[PDB]
């Protein structure tokens, strides 16, 4: 898993 | 209410521990991501790849109760509009860790 994938999955919620 | 119980759930954040503290953005992609070229500003941490939103941001805390305990994780959920701080890297240039919120 990315970094970038990571920061979504954790922080994102659109 | 339970949105926090359900999301840290739903991504993983409750798997083999709970994690304490969590921060969610309901904005979007592009927004977000937006403030990798917004106010440049130092890190927790000492670098200086970190970058606060020109505005505040939809967001929700979600902390652990001090009586939470995995596997049965549970999270009061706090609201607010608040600036948001994250470090960006790579290409493209996106957030790669959420810093803080302000």
């Amino acid at each position: 898993e990315t970094a970038a994938a990571k920061f979504e999955r954790q922080h994102m919620d659109s | 209410s339970n949105y926090c119980n359900q999301m840290m759930k739903s991504r993983n954040l409750t798997k083999d521990r709970c994690k304490p503290v969590n921060t969610f953005v309901h904005e979007s992609l592009a927004d977000v991501q937006a403030v990798c070229s917004q106010k440049n500003v130092a890190c927790k941490n000492g670098q200086t790849n970190c970058y606060q939103s020109y505005s505040t941001m939809s967001i929700t805390d979600c902390r652990e109760t001090g009586s939470s305990k995995y596997p049965n994780c549970a999270y009061k959920t706090t609201q607010a509009n608040k600036h948001i701080i994250v470090a960006c890297e790579g290409n493209p240039y996106v957030p790669v860790h959420f810093d803080a919120s302000v």
